[PDB]
RNA sequence: AAACUCACCAGGUCCAGACACAAUAAGGAUUGACAGAUUGAGAGCUCUUUCUUGAUUUUGUGGGUGGUGGUGCAUGGCCGUUC
């Protein structure tokens, strides 16, 4: 499940240690005993096994007593507590918790910044947790790769939220007070936003990545402005992204024509007005 | 005011009679047996109107249950009533009819769903 | 329990046998 | 001798009834001191006061201005004129109390800790630390005749001290030139 | 005054432990208040690790503290003061 | 799931001095088959105001006999557990 309350008993004795050993467990997986002092330049016996027995219960490290290849490992909190400690180190998180939000490899953890406006610490833990050979290798790098693939239309004039930091599993997404298409009740400009669903994948073919995945939780009419309700689009549609070279676009292009025809008609019995558009234009006008 | 029918008929009734016209989940209470726990309450009531500045305000005499039923007869006296600890002062009138004295309770520092400030006292500041 | 443990979780008052739900596969 | 009291300081020979602030004369790494009120009967003390300064590190003699003995002095104590420094700075400690009323597992019901409700409720921003050093923060409290609900290393007992922090800073006291 | 060296000698040498063990305990009788006495100053973490300073702006500063020759260091002006005479 | 369950709560008291000797100890120390006041948020209990009392026991006290404080430290078989 989850533990959070095994962290605040430490001192400076682990702060010099961490990203020396985090770049030291990557240079040299499971670390034996007399190295926590000597990766960080910490001294041999000035508050040392006191501090390592302090770290021992806290589950960010564990005493893996194997046969002369001992283990001090920076359990699952070696990423988790220590990325909270990393955001304490990389000047974003100042304490833990105003947090509500649940996924699988994306938990929404509602925080307030160094500025004071809120953002969200989303955490990546796939397999629940199952953190092993690639599962740690994924949530380290899928926090880094999806730090690189949430700006594919923000530069190009369209709406993708911006990532801030990629500390070990943590991806910080302002915070978005959304209203998905299952929460909403009525709309004021209906026939514009059906033909703009042909036209968003028009926009997605400019950047070279066609996105599909549209359920009833997707398109947030959000809160940029609270009072006058200048809303916006948050488009949670990303992970059905396919390189167009692969031979599955025979049924991706035809999705752009005759698959969105239900939601503005049925949800929003009101049979629709507008025209549409293909993506045969976007093959050349990239 | 008790039913709309004549007030010199209704006020001094016991745990007997009209409820034999009323349904059996509140007939298996009030038309079975009077439960005379408010009978020596009258004997302390008949002194709780004497030495007051009369017709106005008697003393808050305490009462600490949640299934006890008051009968309307006693216009002009005050009793303090269980709300979990303390004794809510009630100038006893015919303005409560067969409902609990221990219904005077919503016992919490209020449920923080609009201002969640005491939830902020359980979270983690962290070294 | 039967006196060879300090068993405090999954306690039994049922049927006098003092063998836990977690002890059908131990006891 | 209580150490918030005018003692006639000599650091060398000349006399001034100075009003010092003795603090512990341990090996201090950070050079941060205390407003220790009173004295310790064996170890080194570090006075803190304003004196009108004779800057040559003498063996200091602190005494009482009376011809009490056959010496015409009452010799209270000898030591060292350590320094004259502005950034040699103080921090008086506190140790509050926690008397655990039972023998629990995780949440320890402590009484004899907080009487008044606005002294219960508003004083819930104080770091919980055991006399054993188990630091932590108050997550709740309800006690009246004062509880809490936190998470420590192990268990607690009725002879423990669930302390809290008031680390306060009093301010020093000047001299008096005595010559007679 | 020798009688209070037996009356108050019970306390004015045995209150020396009021410094040591309970230095600024807010002491608790049902008459004693918690807010008023120990009110008007910070509460950092650890004396061997925290940060206290020199010159605040308060009336608590005495006369020849806020009208000082603010001694820089002694050790870094004993070379000056002695070497003014060397 | 009802108060109990049910591990918690809003307020009270039945009750702590034995063992020695020290003040009073049988003019009432402190005892009881009872009659009242009895109520603290609803009780049994007490004996100042019938009278059993039966030598015995009342208290500011400390060794601690009182381990009906055992968490135990393992020691001795014996079987969940580990094989």
């Amino acid at each position: 499940k989850l533990d959070t309350s095994h962290m605040r008993y430490l001192t400076t004795d682990d702060f010099r240690v961490l990203q020396a050993v985090e770049q030291g467990s990557r240079s040299h997986e499971v670390v034996p005993t007399p190295l926590i002092h000597q990766i960080s330049g910490m001294r041999s016996q000035s508050g040392t096994n006191r501090a390592i027995s302090d770290l021992a219960k806290l589950s960010l490290i564990s005493k893996m007593r194997n046969v002369k290849y001992d283990g001090y490992r920076l359990t699952y909190n070696g990423i988790d507590y220590l990325a909270l400690k990393t955001m304490l180190n990389r000047d974003t998180v100042y304490s833990v918790g105003n947090t509500i939000g649940v996924g699988k490899e994306s938990d929404i953890y509602k925080v307030s910044d160094k500025n004071g406006n809120p953002r969200v610490m989303k955490i990546h833990r796939l397999g629940r947790s199952n953190q092993g050979a690639n599962w740690m290798h994924l949530s380290r790098l899928a926090a880094n790769k999806e730090y690189q693939f949430m700006s594919m239309l923000y530069s190009k004039g369209f709406k993708v939220p911006e990532p801030f930091d990629n500390s070990r599993h943590i991806v910080v997404m302002e915070l978005i007070e959304g209203y998905p298409m299952r929460r909403l009740r009525k709309h004021k400009n209906i026939p514009k936003l059906y033909s703009d669903l042909m036209c968003f994948i028009v926009d997605l073919a400019n950047s070279g990545l066609i996105h599909c995945d549209f359920n009833e939780f997707n398109i947030m009419i959000k809160d940029k402005l609270e009072d006058e309700n200048d809303c916006g689009f948050v488009v949670i549609d990303f992970p059905q992204c396919i390189s167009i070279q692969h031979q599955d676009a025979d049924y991706y292009f035809q999705r752009d024509v005759d698959c969105i025809r239900r939601f503005f008609k049925k949800k929003l019995k009101y049979e629709p007005k507008p025209d549409s558009s293909m993506l045969d234009t976007e093959g050349f006008g990239d | 005011s008790y039913r709309g029918v004549d007030l010199e008929k209704l006020l001094e009734m016991s745990t007997e009679d009209f409820v034999k016209l009323a349904p059996a989940r509140v007939r298996r209470r009030f038309a079975r047996g009077m439960t005379s726990k408010p009978a020596g309450f009258m004997k302390k009531l008949r002194a709780a109107k004497l030495a007051a500045p009369e017709n106005e305000k008697p003393a808050p005499v305490r009462t600490h249950m949640r299934n006890m039923i008051i009968v309307p007869e006693m216009i002009g006296s005050v009793v303090g009533i269980y709300n979990g600890k303390a004794f809510n002062q009630v100038e006893i009138r015919p303005e409560m009819l067969g409902h609990y004295l221990g219904e005077f309770s919503i016992t919490y520092t209020p449920v923080r769903h609009g201002r969640a400030g005491a939830t902020t006292s359980r979270f983690i500041p962290l070294k | 329990q039967c006196r060879v443990c300090s068993s405090h979780t999954g306690l039994i008052r049922k049927y006098g046998l003092n063998i836990c739900r977690q002890c059908f596969r131990e006891k | 001798v209580p150490s918030q009291e005018p003692i006639v300081v000599q650091y060398g020979v000349r006399r001034y009834t100075i009003q010092p602030l003795f603090s512990q004369g341990s090996n201090s790494p950070n050079n941060v001191h205390k407003y220790e009120r009173f004295l310790h009967p064996d170890t080194v003390s570090v006075a803190t006061c304003i004196a009108p300064v004779d800057f040559t590190q003498s063996p200091a003699i602190f005494f009482k201005p009376s011809p009490t003995d056959a010496k015409n002095i009452e010799l209270i104590g000898h030591g060292t004129f350590l320094n004259a420094d502005h950034s040699r700075i103080l921090a008086k400690r506190a140790i509050l109390t926690g008397h655990p009323f039972r023998f629990h597992k995780t949440v320890v019901t402590v009484r004899y800790m907080f009487f008044r409700p606005e002294d219960v409720e508003w004083f819930k921003s104080i770091p919980l630390f055991t006399k054993s050093g188990r630091s932590g923060f108050i997550k709740e409290s309800l006690g009246t005749h004062g509880y809490f609900k936190a998470t420590f290393d192990g268990k607690l007992s009725a002879q423990d001290v669930v302390a809290m922090s008031l680390y306060k800073r009093m301010w020093p006291m000047p001299s008096l030139p005595w010559n007679g | 005054s020798p009688e209070e060296e037996e009356r108050q000698l019970r306390e004015f040498r045995d209150m020396e432990k009021e410094d040591r063990e309970f230095p600024d305990e807010i002491e608790l009788e049902p008459s004693e208040s918690a807010i008023e006495r120990l009110k008007r100053y910070r509460g950092l973490k650890n004396l061997y690790n925290c940060d206290w300073q020199v010159d605040e702006k308060d009336p608590s500063s005495p006369a020849e503290w806020k009208r000082l020759l603010r001694i820089g260091n002694y050790k870094n002006t004993k070379n000056r003061i002695i070497k003014e005479t060397k």
